[PDB]
């Protein structure tokens, strides 16, 4: 069902091409089985933070408890993104989400 | 005390891509004050 899957352990920077819009995002895993499962959590851990962009609160998953952040994106006029000849929008915000276990 | 469930938080429900850079038609590009 979902896109490419995630590094579990280890920190990773994704970009993702969403309505008109490149967000990036940064996931930031603490102390830490079906792997296409986390996928699909993380996946639905991002969709959550895209629908509430100025509504950023912490949440619980099946596994998890998300706590999103939202920073500038430091030199973004630096940058254009394009899909073919169609130019995508960057969102100039920075989303990182730390994920822990719930316990 | 207790975190919102995802159940109850709304989400974006529309197509989603990787936007990675030499794939699937995505490039990236990085203003330059030098040319070679």
């Amino acid at each position: 069902s979902s896109l490419k899957p995630f590094t579990y352990p280890f920190p990773e920077t994704r970009f993702l091409h969403a309505g008109p819009n490149v967000y990036k995002f940064k996931i930031r895993y603490g102390k830490s089985e079906n792997k296409e499962v986390i996928t699909q959590e993380l996946e639905d851990s991002v969709r959550v933070v895209l629908g509430n962009l100025d509504n950023l609160q912490p949440f619980a998953t099946e596994h998890f408890i998300v706590f999103p952040y939202k920073s500038k994106w430091e030199r973004v006029s630096h940058l254009k993104f394009k899909h073919g000849e169609i130019i995508l929008i960057p969102y100039p915000f920075v989303f990182t989400l730390y994920v822990e276990m719930k316990w | 005390t207790g975190y919102i469930s995802i159940d109850a938080m709304k989400k974006f429900l529309g197509e989603l891509h990787d936007f990675i850079p030499g794939t699937s038609g995505y490039l990236a590009y990085h203003v330059q004050n030098e040319i070679n």
